């Protein structure tokens, strides 16, 4: 099944990334500029960088793990209301509410977009079309994924879509016949 | 007569700090001519007296002489190592 998430560690490990990466980009922003700079500068003129690092690292894992908790499977859901959060962080140095709003449901867009197709930028090795079963059965066995039958099983036709609309357990036909 | 390596190794270090803090252009130059002087001292110190002479040879003697020909009637200007240019580095 799933395992409980580590909100708590998960949260520190994010705060420590995220410092260290505001450390780091400070510092490029320091030496990848103009005018009287000094080594106390990085902190003053940075532009608050740390700030967007630790808050959108803070704020992802936070939410990512909190909502995966919360509803107790893993799928890019997770990943939509994580990108929310990390919209609304970033959206709050912009002072106004409707880019606010923007930010956070467009963000959670992208980042759901993003998670649902895996949540990886790399490819996965089994799932992929290439080092898996393709083509036909080539005698009746369960369907997989990326397989591809001439007739499918009707018990599994009345089990996934249902029992209502013009679907039915037994055709029609043969359901009125003469005796 | 143990800590040969050692001691090249550290004296390699102080040259390119040397290299790249120097008033004049060619006095760093000469700078970086001690380092391959040094690299071939290493050189001979690992069992290569081949190579050492070879670096004497073609670095020193070919590389390095363009090199300061060009610096002699060429104008280039220079800022030295102000503290305030480099410590935002
Ligand atoms: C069909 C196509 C659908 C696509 C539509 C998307 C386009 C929307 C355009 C919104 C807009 O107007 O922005 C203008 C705005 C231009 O700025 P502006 O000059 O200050 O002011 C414009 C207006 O005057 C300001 O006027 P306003 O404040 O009244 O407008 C309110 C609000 C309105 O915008 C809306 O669209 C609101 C819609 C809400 C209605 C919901 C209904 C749902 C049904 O728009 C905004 O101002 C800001 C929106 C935030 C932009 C978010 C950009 C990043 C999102 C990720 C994209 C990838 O855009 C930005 O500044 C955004 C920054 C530039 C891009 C930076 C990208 C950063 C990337 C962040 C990480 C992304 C994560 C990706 C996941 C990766 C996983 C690893
Ligand atoms: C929870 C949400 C809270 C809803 C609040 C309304 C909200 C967000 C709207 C987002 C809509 C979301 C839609 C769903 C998703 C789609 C994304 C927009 O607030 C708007 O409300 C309008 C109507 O009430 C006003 O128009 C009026 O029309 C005429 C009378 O009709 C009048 O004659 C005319 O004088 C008005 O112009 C606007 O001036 C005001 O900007 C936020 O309001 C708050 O934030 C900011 C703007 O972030 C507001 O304006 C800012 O402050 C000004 C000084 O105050 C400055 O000048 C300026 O800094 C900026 O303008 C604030 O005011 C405040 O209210
Ligand atoms: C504008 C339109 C946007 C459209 C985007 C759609 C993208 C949706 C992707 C769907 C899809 C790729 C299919 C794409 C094919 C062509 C796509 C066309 C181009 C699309 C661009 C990626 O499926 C992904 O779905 C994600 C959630 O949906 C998961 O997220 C993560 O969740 C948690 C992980 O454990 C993490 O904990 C969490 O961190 C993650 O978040 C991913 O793990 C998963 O890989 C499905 O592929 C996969 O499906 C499965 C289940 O059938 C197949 O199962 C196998 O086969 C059967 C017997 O063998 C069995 O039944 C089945 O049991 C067996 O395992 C696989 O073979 C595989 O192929
Ligand atoms: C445990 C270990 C902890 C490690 C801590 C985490 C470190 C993470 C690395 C931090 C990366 C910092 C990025 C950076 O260097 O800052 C941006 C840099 C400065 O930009 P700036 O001067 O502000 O430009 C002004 C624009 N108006 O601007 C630059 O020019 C940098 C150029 C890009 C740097 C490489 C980016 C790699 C990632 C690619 C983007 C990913 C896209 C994914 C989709
Ligand atoms: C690069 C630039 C990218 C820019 C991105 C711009 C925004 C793109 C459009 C927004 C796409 C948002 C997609 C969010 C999808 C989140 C997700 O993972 O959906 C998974 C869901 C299956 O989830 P399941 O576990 O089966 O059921 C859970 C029920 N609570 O699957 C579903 O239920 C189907 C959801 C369909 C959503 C359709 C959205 C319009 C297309």
């Amino acid at each position: 099944h799933f395992h409980p998430y580590n909100t708590l560690g998960l949260a520190t490990q994010s705060a420590m990334v995220g410092l260290g990466a505001g450390v780091v980009a400070a510092a490029a922003r320091n030496s990848l500029a103009t005018g009287p700079r000094n080594i106390l500068t990085t902190f003053s003129k940075s532009g608050g960088v740390v700030t967007i690092f630790t808050g959108a690292s803070i704020a992802y894992v936070f939410t990512y793990c909190s909502a995966a908790n919360l509803r107790e499977r893993k799928d890019g859901w997770n990943h939509m209301w994580a990108g929310a959060a990390t919209g609304a962080v970033l959206g709050a140095r912009t002072k106004l509410v409707p880019a606010f709003i923007g930010w956070t449901v467009l963000c959670g867009a992208a980042c759901g977009l993003f998670g649902w197709t895996g949540a990886r930028f790399n490819a996965d090795r089994k799932a992929s079309l290439e080092q898996s079963p393709k083509g036909f059965v080539q005698e009746d066995a369960h369907q997989t994924f990326w397989e591809v039958v001439h007739r499918r099983p009707l018990s599994l036709t009345v089990e996934q879509l249902g029992e209502g609309r013009g679907i039915n357990a037994v055709p029609i036909a043969t359901a009125t016949e003469a005796p | 007569t143990y800590y040969f390596i050692e001691i090249t190794i550290f004296l390699a270090i102080l040259c390119t700090i040397f290299i790249i803090s120097a008033k004049n252009p060619m006095v760093s130059i000469l700078y970086m001519i001690a380092l391959f002087v040094i690299a071939a001292m290493y050189l001979y110190l690992i069992g290569l007296g081949i190579f050492s002479l070879l670096y004497i040879m073609i670095y020193i003697g070919a590389i390095a002489v363009l090199f300061l020909f060009i610096i002699t009637l060429l104008d280039i200007n220079s800022t030295e190592l102000s503290v305030k240019s480099n410590i935002r580095d």
